[PDB]
């Protein structure tokens, strides 16, 4: 079946680029901290602050379908 | 065999920093959901009450259908693995054990949910590389299949979502992996 094949194609592709990216995201964010120069607790709730987008994410990305 | 790429799987399966445990086992459990049934749905027409009486994993293996205290029932391979997939997608479907609601939690025992869930399906992959590995090939459908249980192992095997006893079937397979 061509539908299965492209589709599981398309997704293990996907699958390896997102998880690159967000990897880069993170070291990206760690960066961003130090260079703006926040205080560790500002560190944390900076951190805690973005990850919650990610997890709604997660979850719409669940949801909609 | 053959996979679809030279992707790292075993880094993809990885909780990304900063993430909740119970999403991430709930939005994976929902991919490989619909791997596994677009897969199965492949074959479909290849697995019957002829060809597959029990729901086999090679002879050492007979799965029996059952959620309740209910007794197990013996039964084909096209009823069992319809039974099963209609249950994953209505637990799947579920508010209280799958909440849709942003910032509503997950239940106490959402563990125990996915793993039942996960057990299940892993059972699908068994019964189609025992039982039907020759459809897959001349389908030329082998890399896809491959590529999606060694995702889902590399998952399962991460969070401790399968017990080894429960994996024996495939173990061989699982082995070259390692
Ligand atoms: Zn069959």
């Amino acid at each position: 079946s061509g539908h299965m094949k492209l589709t599981l194609e398309n997704f293990y592709s996907n699958l390896i680029l997102q998880h690159e990216e967000r990897e880069t995201r993170q070291k990206k964010l760690e960066v961003a901290m130090e260079e703006e120069g926040l205080a560790d607790e500002e560190k944390k709730l900076r951190r805690s602050q973005h990850a919650r987008k990610e997890t709604e994410f997660l979850r719409l990305k669940r949801t909609r379908l | 065999e053959a996979t679809l790429g030279s992707g790292n799987l075993r880094q993809a399966v990885m909780l990304p920093e900063g993430e909740d445990l119970n999403e991430w086992i709930a939005v994976n459990t929902v991919d490989f959901f619909n791997q596994i049934n677009m897969l199965y749905g492949t074959i479909t027409e290849f697995c019957t009450e002829a060809s597959c009486p029990v729901m086999s994993a090679g002879p050492r293996y007979e799965y029996h259908w059952a959620d309740n205290i209910k007794k197990p029932i013996k039964c084909s391979a096209p009823k069992y693995i319809d039974y099963l997939m209609t249950w994953v997608q209505d637990q799947l479907d579920d508010e209280t054990l799958f909440p849709s609601k942003i910032g509503v939690p997950f239940p106490k025992n959402f563990m125990s949910v996915a793993k039942t869930i996960l057990k299940r399906l892993f059972r699908v992959y068994a019964h189609i590389y025992h039982q039907h590995f020759d459809s897959v090939m001349q389908l030329q459908e082998e890399a896809h299949l491959n590529t999606s249980f060694k995702h889902f192992i590399f998952f399962v095997q991460e969070f401790n979502l399968i017990d080894r006893r429960e994996l024996a079937p495939l173990q061989e397979l699982i082995e070259k992996l390692g």
